[PDB]
RNA sequence: GCUAGUUGGUGGGGUAAUGGCCCACCAAGGCGACGACGGGUAGCCGGUCUGAGAGGAUGGCCGGCCACAGGGGCACUGAG
RNA sequence: GAGGAAGAAGCCCUUCGGGGUGUAAACUCCUGAACCCGGGACGAAACCCCCGACGAGGGGACUGACGGUACCGGGGUAAUAGCGCCGGCCAACUCCGUGCCAGCAGCCGCGGUAAUACGGAGGGCGCGAGCGUUACCCGGAUUCACUGGGCGUAAAGGGCGUGUAGGCGGCCUGGGGCGUCCCAUGUGAAAGACCACGGCUCAACCGUGGGGGAGCGUGGGAUACGCUCAGGCUAGACGG
RNA sequence: CCGAGGGUAGGGCCCGUGACUGGGGCGAAGUCGUAACAAGGUAGCUGUACCGGAAGGUGCGGCUGGAU
């Protein structure tokens, strides 16, 4: 554009949209699961992941993953939730924390266990 | 001390004060081009005797009214009615910016 | 605190031989002169071509780990370099040659940094007669690193001061042999020590 | 009433005050009028003390009120001495 | 003789009948170190030919580059059709700042100090052209009277 | 017509494209003063007053590098760049502390002061500012 | 598109003091695409984080100013 | 900490020859975090008291929460390591298990019976009392482009005129000096930032001193350019 | 007299929610046909209008970003 125009307009700062708005500007959400299944992605990977939809106190009700090797969520479940989506999960974007409130941690769990709240095995 | 201005007196409809449009220029503070802005002013006029297209000077007085904290100093230039006219000219393009 | 793990799998990987034992380090029972390939099953492989990346990360591992010193002092030792004045090549070097635990290892003090360190730590060095404990304690010129008087009757500090007698130092340091004590006489250049390490490789890894 | 006394600086158990002209319901390190001289009550530093007398005893001259302490260290710089 | 460097080794494809039949790109640049760089692109059948040939043209295609001090004498931006190199002279405590592609070409030269950036399109091929380029338009204050 | 500065600024630009031994400007007081820097900064061989259907023009006579060895025989110019800072759509002002260095040095800014249009080098040295006017090398 | 204390005047009240701050009357004015009016968000700054810079983001800790003291209204005492 | 085998056991790999973990361990000597006793602060000299005069000046005493802490001295034990990652980007590879399952995943993508990408193990890389994860800000993003972008076919010329406001505007001269440029001066608090020195054994932290700036007020000065006012001109434009 | 606010009445804006309903995105291992890409088997696209289970068809006018 013209400098005129630049006076007459100026430059738009856009905004950025966040890809966590359930979690209402915090790095966790506590929540109660309601539905606990497995789901199927989608092409090309074939599985059947583990899938829990939360309650949140945000208000928000939203579908997190559960990772790792097995689980012991149920519904009434407190769970806690951090982002991060699932890629071939279309509509889960975050995941439940392994090892707080009722979440285990992956049983025998050795590498990455951090990740998985699994405790240093003696 | 205080500020003076200048400018056009745009109204004298009031008695005893008339509107005086102050124009100033400055850089875009980013954009650098120079840029017009104009402001009025209610200027005190106790012997009502400037009229309507006078460049005049006013002077930052202690507070006359709500609006008018500033006397007219001094004659400038007469008959700018040129002056008056763009400004209400611009007033009368208002009726076209609605809906 | 410091690396205190095995050290010549340290030069096994670096390619060049670092002086971080002193004594074994000169024998033929150095780790470089028996296995001169890095450590671990995959050692005696041929090699393929590394990155960009990695040669300024080995020549980074390199120098740090010549000094035993941790990535955080490193990194702020240069950061400092960096702002200070001319080049940050040279004032790198020269801020990490200017730590106590180093020059008390120039001075034949000690075999190796680590020695020096412990040195340090535990109290057996003075800095102008002043007792410092502090391996990070930057020597400045003029300085005096001297013995700990109640130190001076110890084996391991005789021994070496011993083979130290005649022995040269940097142009920058000097040494009052039998005395017990040094002096810092100015910051050196990289022309006085030819560390097997390009430091405008260390800068260029900083700078991604 | 302006006052002249000593504004805290420095740290935790490292004591450094300014002898300072301020009005006397600021509070103790906030804005103040100006600064006449450094105190170092530790001694540490081999010159721990300092006063501008040329403004001091304007101040004073003026209408200002030292503090107790801060008068007894403005009479060891001889703003008193007749 | 001449120092060189290996940019880009690339395998391009092309489709007939049966299948598709590969074919390889070498960007070479050659220099001493001391103010004399080659820049040449070379494609063959097989890698070690296309590097060799790479090196090849690398040598029929230099260009003199006026060093001061190990810096270039002014600051230059060159466009090679969407691709934008920007070259400004620098102090001796600086470095080479540049990615890859112009580092390469750069340090070749003997260049040791200089500020650069990328900008536009940063296909390697045609950043190592926009790099040659400008060193090829340097010049010097002698140049500049001589002209005038 | 809307900038005379940017359009003698550009038929000089054109004319050295092409290699003319010179071009005619439609004349100015403020041009001359320009013109007249080219010419002792060596861009320019120099101009004359001439006149063109009875209206006043200034005849810039441009000035190039020897010819060249190879598939390219023309020779570098000697004005490799020459564009307008200052516009009507955005006027350019500096003081003297800001002046631009064109090309490190090997290159002239062209300012207009109220002790009249200098050179960037020029401007520094008597210490005033002006209106950015253009840069050449 | 906005405006009836609304904009200006005269008089008085009121204050430490100017003023529609308040009141009575007189006049018909005042503001707006250079964004009035309305909606939303936010205490502002020294600074802070980042950035080659320009810029972007931010105002917790310390310093300055403002505002508030369960939600509102109010004056009394008083140099305040 | 030094020394310490052509190199123990165990575990991992192997063409079964051997290779690795690895001077790593064991072992030897040296030092001595912790803790055990001795002493033990700086921060505190004023207000007051006496002589002087209820002043100048001089002399006298009381007082430490932190604290029996820091610290000094004497002795004195080898004395916690973990976390992430190893398909490409990106530094670090093998064996088994699994077999589009279980699972990984920031993007591209991995897994269908020889997976450096899943799970473990050995080994390796990176950091270390931390290491990773999630959220958010700036960066990379010249990807709102003032510096520093674009619109025939990639996203992008209004369907076309006419025209209001506004933005912008030819050659020469003079007046004014609004913009603009220069000089002087006031303001630009302290902290922070920066350079130097110094104080805590270093550092963090802190003290002392050093240099500015934009911006705005003021006085003075310049007049090329832009603006304004005045007078000319005909190359734009309009008319005959 | 003014006055916190309470009360009566009538407007304006915003949020949450609602039997039912509209289309949209995604999933994919289905049913129907095959509209577009080749002259895609009626050159295509297009504004509009009327029509058809569906992609779509046809009319009128326009475009070439149409093969021969
Ligand atoms: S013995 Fe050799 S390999 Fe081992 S630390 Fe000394 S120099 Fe390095
Ligand atoms: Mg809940
Ligand atoms: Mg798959
Ligand atoms: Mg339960
Ligand atoms: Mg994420
Ligand atoms: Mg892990
Ligand atoms: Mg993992
Ligand atoms: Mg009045
Ligand atoms: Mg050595
Ligand atoms: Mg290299
Ligand atoms: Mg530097
Ligand atoms: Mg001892
Ligand atoms: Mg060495
Ligand atoms: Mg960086
Ligand atoms: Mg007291
Ligand atoms: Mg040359
Ligand atoms: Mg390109
Ligand atoms: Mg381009
Ligand atoms: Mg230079
Ligand atoms: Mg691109
Ligand atoms: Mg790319
Ligand atoms: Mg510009
Ligand atoms: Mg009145
Ligand atoms: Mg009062
Ligand atoms: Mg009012
Ligand atoms: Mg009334
Ligand atoms: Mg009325
Ligand atoms: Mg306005
Ligand atoms: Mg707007
Ligand atoms: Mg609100
Ligand atoms: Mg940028
Ligand atoms: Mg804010
Ligand atoms: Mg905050
Ligand atoms: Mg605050
Ligand atoms: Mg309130
Ligand atoms: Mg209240
Ligand atoms: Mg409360
Ligand atoms: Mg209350
Ligand atoms: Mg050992
Ligand atoms: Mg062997
Ligand atoms: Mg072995
Ligand atoms: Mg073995
Ligand atoms: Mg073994
Ligand atoms: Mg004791
Ligand atoms: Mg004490
Ligand atoms: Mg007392
Ligand atoms: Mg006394
Ligand atoms: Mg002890
Ligand atoms: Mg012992
Ligand atoms: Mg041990
Ligand atoms: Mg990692
Ligand atoms: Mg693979
Ligand atoms: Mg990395
Ligand atoms: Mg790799
Ligand atoms: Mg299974
Ligand atoms: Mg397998
Ligand atoms: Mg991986
Ligand atoms: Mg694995
Ligand atoms: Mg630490
Ligand atoms: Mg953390
Ligand atoms: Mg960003
Ligand atoms: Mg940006
Ligand atoms: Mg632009
Ligand atoms: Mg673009
Ligand atoms: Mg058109
Ligand atoms: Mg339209
Ligand atoms: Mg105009
Ligand atoms: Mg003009
Ligand atoms: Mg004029
Ligand atoms: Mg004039
Ligand atoms: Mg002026
Ligand atoms: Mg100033
Ligand atoms: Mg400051
Ligand atoms: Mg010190
Ligand atoms: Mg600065
Ligand atoms: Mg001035
Ligand atoms: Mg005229
Ligand atoms: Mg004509
Ligand atoms: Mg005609
Ligand atoms: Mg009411
Ligand atoms: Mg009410
Ligand atoms: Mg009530
Ligand atoms: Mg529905
Ligand atoms: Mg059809
Ligand atoms: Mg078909
Ligand atoms: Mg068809
Ligand atoms: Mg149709
Ligand atoms: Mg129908
Ligand atoms: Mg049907
Ligand atoms: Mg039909
Ligand atoms: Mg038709
Ligand atoms: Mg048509």
């Amino acid at each position: 554009p013209t400098i005129n125009q630049l006076v007459r307009k100026g430059r738009e700062k856009v905004r950025k949209k966040s890809k966590v708005p359930a979690l209402k500007g915090a790095p966790f959400r506590r929540g109660v699961c309601t539905v606990v299944r497995t789901v199927t992605p989608k092409k090309p990977n074939s599985a059947l992941r583990k899938v829990a939809k939360v309650r949140l106190t945000s208000g928000y009700e939203v579908t997190a993953y559960i990772p790792g090797e097995g689980h012991n969520l149920q519904e009434h479940s407190v769970v806690l939730i951090r982002g991060g989506r699932v890629k071939d999960l279309p509509g889960v974007r975050y995941h439940i924390v392994r090892g707080v409130y009722d979440a285990a941690g992956v049983k025998d769990r050795k590498k990455s266990r951090s990740k998985y709240g699994t405790k240093k095995p003696k | 001390p205080k500020k003076v201005l200048t400018g056009v007196v745009v109204s004298d409809k009031m008695q005893k004060t008339v509107t005086v449009l102050v124009e100033r220029q400055f850089p875009h503070p980013l954009y650098g081009k120079v840029i017009k802005r104009s402001k009025k002013y209610l200027a005190h006029d106790p012997e009502e005797k400037y009229k309507l297209g006078d460049v005049v000077e006013i002077i930052e007085s202690r507070p006359i009214s709500k609006r008018k904290r500033f006397r007219v100093l001094r004659l400038v230039e007469s008959g700018r009615m040129d002056l008056v006219e763009k400004y209400l000219i611009r007033r009368q393009n208002y009726e076209s910016l609605s809906k | 605190g410091r690396y205190i793990g095995p050290v010549c799998r340290l030069c096994r990987r670096e390619g060049v031989k670092l002086y971080l034992k002193g004594e074994r380090c000169y024998s033929p029972k150095c780790a470089m002169e028996r296995r001169p390939y890095p450590p671990g099953q995959h050692g005696q492989k041929r090699a393929r071509r590394p990155s960009d990346y990695a040669v300024r990360l080995r020549e980074k591992q390199k120098l740090r780990r010549i000094y035993g010193i941790s990535e955080r002092q490193f990194r702020n030792l240069f950061e400092e370099a960096s702002k200070k004045k001319g080049v940050t090549g040279s004032v790198f070097l020269g801020l990490l040659e200017s730590r106590l635990d180093n020059v008390v290892y120039r001075l034949g003090f000690a075999v190796s940094r680590r020695q020096a360190r412990q040195l340090v730590r535990h109290g057996h060095i003075t800095v102008n007669g002043r007792r410092v404990d502090l391996p990070s304690y930057r020597v400045r010129p003029g300085d005096e690193i001297a013995v700990a008087e109640k130190s001076r009757n110890l084996e391991l500090i005789r021994q070496n001061l011993e083979a130290m007698k005649g022995r040269k130092v940097g142009p920058w340091l000097s040494l009052d042999v039998e005395g017990m004590k040094g002096k810092f006489l100015r910051l050196p250049d990289r022309e006085d020590l030819a560390l097997p390490v390009n430091e405008q490789l260390v800068i260029e890894f900083y700078s991604r | 009433m302006v006052k002249i006394r000593l504004a805290r600086f420095g740290s935790k158990h490292n004591p450094h005050y300014r002898i300072v002209v301020t009005d006397a319901r600021r509070k103790r390190d906030g804005k103040y009028i100006e600064k006449i001289g450094y105190y170092d009550p530790r001694k540490t530093t081999p010159d721990w003390l300092k006063v501008d007398v040329e403004r001091a005893r304007y101040w004073l001259s003026v209408g200002a009120q030292p503090t107790d302490t801060a008068r007894r260290l403005l009479r060891q710089a001889g703003v008193f001495r007749q | 003789d001449f120092e060189e460097k290996m940019i880009l080794i690339r395998r391009t494809a092309r489709m007939q009948a049966g299948g598709r039949r590969f074919r390889f790109g070498a960007l070479v640049v050659v220099g001493d170190r001391q103010g004399r760089v080659g820049l040449g692109f070379g494609k063959a059948p097989e890698v070690p030919l296309a590097v060799q040939k790479a090196g090849y043209y690398a040598r029929r295609n230099m260009v003199e580059v006026p060093l001061q001090n190990g810096t270039i004498p002014h600051e230059i931006e060159v466009e090679f059709g969407a691709s934008k190199i920007v070259l400004k002279p620098a102090a001796p405590g600086t470095g080479v700042i540049a990615g890859a592609v112009p580092r390469a070409i750069l340090e070749l030269a003997g260049v040791t100090d200089i500020l650069t950036k990328e900008l536009g399109s940063r296909n390697p091929i045609n950043i190592a052209y926009a790099t040659m380029e400008a060193l090829r338009q340097l010049r010097t204050k002698a140049d500049v009277e001589r002209l005038r | 017509l809307t900038d005379p500065i940017a359009d003698m600024l550009t038929r000089i630009r054109n004319a050295t494209r092409v290699y003319k031994e010179s071009t005619d400007v439609p004349a100015s007081r403020f041009k001359e003063e320009i013109l007249r820097i080219l010419a002792r900064e060596g861009f320019i061989k120099g101009y004359e007053r001439v006149d063109v259907d009875g209206k006043p023009y200034l005849r810039v006579y441009l000035k190039y590098g020897p010819r060249r060895q190879g598939p390219d025989p023309r020779p570098e110019q000697v004005i490799h760049h020459i564009r307008r800072i200052s516009k009507p759509g955005r006027r350019v002002y500096v003081g003297v502390k800001e002046i631009p260095r064109v090309r490190r040095g090997l290159g002239i800014a062209i300012l207009s002061t109220s002790k009249g249009v200098l050179t960037d080098r020029e401007a520094r040295k008597l210490g005033v500012g002006g209106e950015l006017i253009c840069e050449v090398w």
